[PDB]
């Protein structure tokens, strides 16, 4: 690189992924709403909520995809979107050493039928997406709590949920049992507003709205 | 017959507080994530963050 | 130590020498273990043919690292997708062919030796140069430059209070952490702080597969399979 | 906008149908739970308490909210009978360690400057 | 230096002083209240006033790399000996 | 090191190898803890000649994801060439 | 071809002693089920492209050892396994039928990160 | 168009009962909304573009030992970000919080000039440049 | 590149099986374990005699914090306020005021030892290198209150370990 | 109607004739970096940070005082525009004193923020910095004139907005000392607002001096009660008390200035 400071880019993978992005797009014009290949050679397949089985089964068993490695499933709670939750699958191909990202919008009540049949790895990887966020997964073997406390109330990763939560424990000599009380902190979280009032990088700027 | 590995007995905010700590402040979290592989976690974080910044570290 | 943009500091003078002395003597210590356990019947019978998995279930279960390589799956992040300088070094990935507890154990001890190979190569080919990027907007300026140059002081000030603002987007980066595939997926909102960070914990998938492991095995073998699954709960519990 | 997905129930009838046997199950479980968990509270207290949390949310209209919270309320009765929770996890529902919070306007005014 | 309060209660450089009752002082008895006998204000005041004959003087504070960020304090106000903000050393200049 | 020769044969014979060649602990071989002061290098873009930040803008050179198909005769391709079967180990293929 | 290799190096996946004709009869089967899906379909055109073409030399070249690099997809014993997976997909998307336009356009600007 | 045994619910959407914000933290929180006001000594305006979800500040008492800001308001240190306000209001309905808004203070367009600083009859002539 | 780790081809000659039968019948491999472990029995231990001898450390070590001061005696901290901003545990809490002289320093530098992480960001934060971690690590205690530090406690520790940390940053500031 | 058409970095936008380059920029959302121009305080044109190259231009135009006409594409992100920004910003920063850890503007300084976005990452200075003797124009506002960048925003504010002529820039060349020359006392009822207009720590509030920092101070919106005008103001609260009061943006009530008593 002539400029060693900035990270070199790989264009060869860029259109090759872009070619594969159109590829999967033409097979399913019913499901694939949006395909996007980012600057860092990462491809994203935006699908409809009821596409968890079809496209994943497509990516898992296709001759030209063979994406059978379920990397992770994550939600991105975005309050300003009418669909707050954004379930994100990550897929990995052993044969083509590439990565696949598919995202589905979902509301709180609207369920997502479980992808356990496609990948059995998602069995445990839904018990926390129901825990942290509260998105319910339909026709799933078990939705048990494995991160939150036994009988804990709420979905902590939701951004309407406080960092300190609501309940704090303490052993009580009156009852010989640790019990919960409303949280009161020794010191409150001194929040910092670090968003500079002067505009950042103009590339990703939103259009005049 | 069956075994249920009830996890959670060490569950922490981690990702929850990362939403409130800056990138530099969030770096020590990964050291405590896979606490036996100290430097390898930060490798993942630094590789990720510098990828978004489109900045590559010097060869040294 | 490992910070975005390189490393925080440079090594103390002579540190490469002492680690070189350790590297020379360490291979003996690996031989020490193999002598102790590898041929011992008691260790094998508590480990061989225990917790075996097929290649397809291991891959479908989301496993990574040794959990796949032990079952014969031909895959390794450093080789297939070489991050950092891992491309300019050769190492022999220890692929097993049984998938039971024993194969992973031999896979690990060979990975110990193959790790020692990396130390030797990077030691004989350690290049000179700076330790962080030459961009104060993401790398704090040198302490000497801090106390003499204004732009260093401003950039140091804004970096330690506001921090660098990361361009918006999403990225799931992947490295082969000795557990397995430790990946971090973060979404940047365009501010100076992360918006949401999800981490791919190799133990999470592995602990998820612990059910299929324990099928048809002794209770005194559940401890054995738990041991080889390289689970640390700080990692699996996030 | 109005048209939406029935996660389990078309109408509040089958939503109220769902709450019934789970209410039946929750009322059947009380004598055994207190027995093996080794508590001091009375069986009726569990019954009148199992009554309690059924009512503070007995005002919704969307059949998704009720039936999603049905599987939510589904999700402790098995968590109890398989002794997964601790004693501290169901006396938590019997909130008892705290002082009784103030109800009259004068009492809040006396305690502090917080509605 | 350090002063003494009516309750003894050796005052700190900040000026904290528990009152007569001040029930929080019960933590102090049977223990000792940690006081830094060296007070910042009166260990810089007696320091000699430097005499440098120039309008602009660098104020790195000794060991430029190891000191404090170097400032370029002005020395023209003959009423008040110009001092570095970081250092606190009072630089005066002889008769312009 | 301290250890007399007769002990050394006992350790060497029991373990089947010589151990005085390399030992678990340390000795005089370590670098002294008072190494001379270093002279760390300068940055590649530390030059006071043409060095405008308009050239290196890693954060600013980033581009939002490229639009390729949006909701609002063909060939068959793959996201990458299929992997290459790596050969066995040259130093020691069969352990 | 040659001597039947003892193991594939992947536990669980065994060695099929008659691989060439099994790969043949699989490839016809996916061609057969691909008859149902109408011509205008893109998925049909894609796999009608790589089936017969990959059915070509497996019909012509009988040496599975050379068949390894003919398909550049690893060992034949899992290529047929992958061929089975393609057959599973043909059965699966014979229900999915994704050739219709989108079920729904994305509600307003739910995309367009950042917010 | 989404024919998976369709149902229609005209009740205004709320999730307060299953989200689980406690009873004294749902009705006793006067949640207000505004566009964040720019700090007046910062000419940059890349802060007056979003909407927030701030709450009402509660009692903040100093810790007896070392003078903290010990506070029993769990919801105090949370602000959300909303692109427009109709999505912001929608969040209020689903969580059923107390409501009040504040319209954007858009800049009235100041007709600037440079020749006005040197006029012949108008007093807009500047006294210093 | 790669290599196999368990491909064993046990030769079926009358020779090797006799060795295999010898291995199982006479516990040869187990005897190796005895002879192996016996070898280290006759070797010296590497057990440091604490506290008569400590472990080996480095000049960059991070331990108990201690606010330092200039050779004149004035405190280094200048209400810089960067330290808590970069501190990822918010243990630092600092409030400044006007001072009588005008060198308006802080009244409070309470850092909670049960909150801090010994991050190392503290020294990198303030340009006047006011707060640093001393090499001490034996500052254990029995009551949680003592671990809660305050401006007097740090400054006292700075006056205590001043002889040590001054040389530590003397031999390490070139790296920094 | 008469709204002249003009392009900005591409996209075209109609605009009232006589509008300067800036005032067309924020119509699409462009905030060109500025130091000497305030939207409700005259036009200075001296900072030269607003300098943006225009299409076909052989010279970068001063965007503040340049009236735009037909079809003038604003090359905002163009290389030479950012080149002009880089040069001019390091010139302003040349003689600036290293006071950020001790300057109250730290964390909310326009000179600090823009150098992060539109600025270099290292220094090329190898000389001695200029030092300006401090002044004293009140116990309500501090004067550290070495931090001044001579944006002249203070003197204009006094001349028109405050209606008092007591501020100016004595000297010549680098000795551009802005103040009152003679010893004077800046008593106006709107005097406290020169703290907010100043982009640097040149003038800061003595009562607030060395008490808090911008990142830690929580902000709340309230009203002024010290006068019947009822000015909208933002209250700074941190650790559970109030430190400083800032005027809010309300063109009908207070614009962005408040009385000294309220501040
Ligand atoms: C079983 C075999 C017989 C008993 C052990 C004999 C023995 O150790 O002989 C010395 C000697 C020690 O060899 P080493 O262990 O290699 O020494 C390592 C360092 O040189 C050691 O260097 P060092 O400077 O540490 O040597 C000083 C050491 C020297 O110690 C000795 O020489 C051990 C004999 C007691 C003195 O004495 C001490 O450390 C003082 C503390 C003694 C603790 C209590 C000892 C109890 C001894 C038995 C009591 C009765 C039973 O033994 C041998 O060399 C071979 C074994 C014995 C051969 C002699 C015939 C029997
Ligand atoms: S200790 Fe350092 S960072 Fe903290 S206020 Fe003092 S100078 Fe600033
Ligand atoms: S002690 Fe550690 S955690 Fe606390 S502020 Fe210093 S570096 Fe951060
Ligand atoms: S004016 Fe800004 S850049 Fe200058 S010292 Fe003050 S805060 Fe730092
Ligand atoms: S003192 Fe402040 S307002 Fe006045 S000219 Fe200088 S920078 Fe501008
Ligand atoms: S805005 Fe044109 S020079 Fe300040
Ligand atoms: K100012
Ligand atoms: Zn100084």
């Amino acid at each position: 690189d002539t400029r060693p400071t900035i990270r070199p880019r790989n264009d060869v993978v860029h259109k090759q992924l872009s070619a594969f992005g159109q590829y999967v797009a033409e097979i399913l014009p019913k499901y694939v709403q949006q395909v996007q290949v980012s600057c860092f050679n990462e491809l994203e397949i935006f699908i409809h909520p009821d596409g968890v089985i079809p496209v994943l089964t497509f990516l898992r068993d296709h001759t030209n995809a063979q994406f059978k490695s379920l990397a992770d499933l994550t939600a991105v709670d975005v309050p300003t979107r009418q669909n707050r939750f954004e379930i994100v699958y990550n897929l990995l191909s052993l044969r083509f050493n590439s990565q696949i990202r598919v995202k589905t919008y979902t509301d709180e009540l609207t369920p997502i039928e479980s992808s356990v049949t496609v990948y059995k790895a998602a069995n445990w990887y839904e018990r926390e997406i129901w825990d942290m966020f509260g998105v319910f997964f339909a026709n799933h073997p078990d939705l048990r709590r494995i991160l939150t406390g036994y009988g804990f109330e709420g979905h902590p990763f939701r951004k309407d949920f406080p960092l300190s939560g609501y309940v704090e424990l303490r052993y009580d000599d009156e009852v010989k049992r640790v019990v919960a009380e409303p949280v009161e902190l020794a010191q409150e979280f001194r929040k910092f507003d670090l968003n500079s009032p002067w505009e950042a990088f103009p590339a990703y700027r939103q259009p005049p709205e | 017959r069956k075994c249920d590995p009830h996890i959670g007995l060490l569950h922490r905010g981690t990702e929850k507080l990362i939403e409130y700590k800056t990138y530099l402040q969030a770096l020590p979290y990964f050291d405590r994530l896979d606490y036996v592989s100290m430097m390898c976690n930060e490798q993942a974080y630094s590789l990720a963050v510098e990828k978004l910044l489109n900045i590559q570290p010097p060869p040294r | 130590y490992i910070r975005p943009g390189g490393v925080h500091q440079d090594l103390p003078l002579g540190l490469l020498d002492d680690i070189y002395e350790f590297s020379k003597n360490f291979s003996f210590r690996i031989d020490e273990l193999e002598e102790m356990l590898t041929n011992n019947r008691i260790w094998r019978n508590r480990t061989v043919d225990i917790g075996v998995v097929t290649a397809e279930d291991a891959l479908n279960y989301g496993f990574s690292g040794v959990m796949l390589r032990g079952s014969g799956i031909q895959w390794d992040l450093r080789k297939t997708q070489p991050y950092d300088v891992y491309d300019q070094v050769e190492f022999d990935v220890p692929i097993g062919s049984r998938g039971d507890c024993y194969d992973r154990y031999l896979c690990r001890v060979e990975e110990m030796r193959q790790s020692l190979r990396i130390i030797s190569q990077c030691l004989n080919k350690m290049p000179p140069g700076e330790i962080k990027v030459d961009d104060a907007k993401v790398s704090p300026p040198k302490r000497a430059e801090m106390k003499t140059s204004m732009e260093s002081l401003i950039h140091h000030f804004k970096l330690y209070t506001e921090g660098y603002q990361v361009p918006p987007g999403a990225t799931y980066t992947a490295i082969e952490a000795p557990k397995g595939e430790f990946g971090v997926y973060l979404v940047s909102d365009g501010s100076s702080r992360p918006y949401r960070c999800k981490i791919k914990a190799p133990g999470f998938a592995h602990l998820a597969g612990l059910d299929k492991m324990s099928k048809g095995h002794m209770l005194a073998d559940v401890v054995a399979i738990i041991g080889t699954q390289d689970i640390v709960f700080g990692e699996v519990d996030r | 906008g109005t048209s939406v997905k029935p996660i389990f129930s078309r109408d509040m009838n089958e939503a109220k149908r769902r709450v019934r046997e789970l209410y039946r199950a929750w009322y059947r479980e009380v004598p055994n739970t207190v027995h093996l968990f080794q508590l001091d509270i009375s069986v009726k207290q569990g019954r009148d308490k199992v009554r309690e949390m059924f009512m503070k949310n007995a005002h919704v209209t969307d059949p998704r909210v009720v039936d999603l919270l049905v599987i939510k309320g589904k999700m402790e009765l098995e968590e109890t009978i398989n002794v997964w929770k601790q004693r501290t996890h169901i006396m938590r529902f019997f909130h008892e360690t705290e002082a009784p919070r103030p109800t009259d306007f004068l009492s809040k005014f006396y305690v502090g400057h917080d509605p | 230096g350090v002063r003494t309060s009516p309750t003894g209660e050796k005052v700190t450089h900040t000026g904290q002083a528990y009152d007569d009752g001040d029930y929080r002082r019960v933590r102090f008895s049977d223990r000792q209240k940690e006081v830094n006998e060296n007070f910042a204000i009166d260990l810089i005041a007696e320091q000699p006033v430097s005499e440098v004959g120039s309008r602009v003087i660098s104020c790195d504070g000794g060991g430029g790399a190891l000191g404090h960020p170097r400032v370029y304090i002005n020395l023209d106000k003959e009423t008040k000996t110009g001092t570095c903000g970081y250092c606190g050393l009072q630089f005066r200049q002889p008769h312009h | 090191a301290s250890a007399t020769r007769v002990i050394q044969l006992l350790r060497n014979w029991a373990s089947g190898r010589d151990l005085q060649a390399k030992l678990q602990l340390r000795y005089q071989e370590i670098s002294k803890r008072t190494q001379p002061p270093p002279k760390l290098p300068v940055g590649p873009s530390h030059k006071l000649s043409n060095n405008y930040y308009c050239t290196r803008d890693g954060r600013r050179e980033a581009m939002p994801p490229s639009i390729v198909m949006s909701s609002q005769e063909k060939k068959a391709v793959t996201p990458a060439p299929p992997i290459k079967r790596w050969e066995l180990s040259k130093d020691q293929p069969y352990l | 071809a040659g001597l039947l290799k003892k193991t594939t190096g992947l536990v669980g996946l065994a060695v099929c002693e008659t691989p060439h004709e099994r790969l043949k009869i699989l490839y016809t089967k996916i061609l057969d089920v691909l008859g149902q899906i109408p011509k205008n379909a893109a998925y049909r055109k894609y796999t009608e492209q790589i089936t017969n073409e990959k059915l070509g030399m497996v019909k012509a070249e009988p040496d599975v050892k050379k068949l390894e690099e003919q398909l550049q997809g690893g060992q034949i014993e899992e290529v047929i396994l992958q061929a089975e997976n393609e057959l599973s997909l043909a059965r699966k998307m014979l229900r999915w039928k994704p050739w219709e336009p989108l079920v729904e356009e994305p509600p307003a600007n739910q995309w367009k990160w950042p917010i | 168009t989404q024919d998976t045994q369709l149902i229609a619910v005209d009740e205004k959407l709320d999730i307060t009962t299953l989200t689980g914000v406690p009873e004294e933290h749902i009705k006793t929180r006067k949640v207000r909304i505004f566009v964040p006001a720019r700090n007046n000594m910062q000419s940059g305006v890349n802060n007056t573009k979003k909407w927030k979800m701030e709450f009402d500040t509660r009692e903040r008492w100093e810790n007896p030992l070392m003078g903290w800001s010990s506070t029993a308001d769990p919801l105090s240190n949370l602000v959300l970000t909303f692109s427009t306000k109709e999505d912001a209001v929608a969040f209020a309905e689903k969580n059923g919080w107390s409501f009040d808004v504040e319209e954007r203070k858009v800049p009235k367009p100041k007709s600037k000039s440079y020749g006005a600083n040197f006029s012949w009859n108008k007093r807009t002539r500047v006294s210093t440049k | 590149t790669y290599k196999f780790v368990n491909m064993r081809e046990p030769s079926m000659d009358m020779k090797s099986v006799t060795d295999r039968a010898a291995q199982t019948l006479l516990w040869t491999e187990l005897v190796r374990g005895l002879g192996m472990t016996l070898s280290y029995l006759f070797r010296e231990p590497a057990t440091i005699n604490y506290p008569f001898e400590k472990g080996p450390l480095s000049p960059r070590f991070r331990g108990e914090h201690a606010l330092r001061r200039y050779p004149s005696g004035e405190e280094r901290c200048i209400a810089c306020k960067l330290c808590e901003a970069v501190c990822p545990a918010q243990a630092i809490t600092i409030e400044a005021e006007p001072r009588a002289d005008g060198s308006r320093r802080t009244t409070r530098y309470d850092i909670d030892m049960t909150k801090c992480i010994y991050c190392g960001f503290c020294q990198e934060a303030c340009p006047v290198d006011a707060i640093v971690e001393g090499p001490n690590f034996e500052f254990s205690t029995e009551t949680h209150e003592e671990l809660l530090y305050n401006k007097e406690k740090l400054l006292n520790n700075g006056d205590k370990w001043e002889a040590e940390i001054a040389a530590n940053i003397q031999a390490d500031y070139l790296y920094r | 109607s008469n709204l002249i058409e003009v392009f900005v970095d591409g996209q075209s936008v109609m605009v009232e004739p006589g509008t300067t380059v800036l005032q067309a920029c924020e119509k699409v959302g462009m905030q060109i970096p500025r130091f000497c121009y305030h939207e409700r305080l005259s036009v200075a044109g001296n900072c030269r940070m607003c300098l943006v190259e225009i299409e076909k231009a052989p010279k970068v135009v001063a965007a503040c005082a340049m009236p735009v006409m037909k079809g003038w594409n604003i090359l905002t992100n163009s290389e030479k525009s950012k080149k002009a920004r880089e040069g001019v910003m390091e010139f302003l920063l040349a003689n600036h004193p290293l006071d950020c850890p001790i300057c109250d503007q730290g964390g909310e300084c326009d000179l600090q923020d823009q150098s992060m976005m539109f600025g270099s990452d290292r220094s090329r200075f190898l000389e001695g910095k200029r030092a300006v003797e401090d002044k004293n124009i009140g116990p309500l506002v501090k004067t550290i004139m070495t931090r001044c960048i001579q944006c002249t925003r203070c003197i204009r504010f006094a001349s028109e907005i405050a209606g008092v002529d007591d501020l100016g820039t004595t000297g010549r060349g680098n000795d551009m000392q802005v103040g009152t020359y003679i010893e004077k006392m800046f008593m106006s009822e709107l005097s406290g607002n020169i703290i907010d207009i100043c982009p640097v720590g040149a003038l800061t509030s003595k009562p607030y001096a060395f008490t808090a920092r911008p990142w830690e101070t929580r902000k709340t919106e309230s009203i002024d009660v010290m006068d019947a005008v009822g000015s909208n103001i933002v209250v700074s609260t941190r650790t559970g008390e109030v430190m400083r009061i800032l005027p809010r943006m309300h063109e009908d009530i207070n614009e962005e200035w408040i009385s000294d008593k309220t501040r």
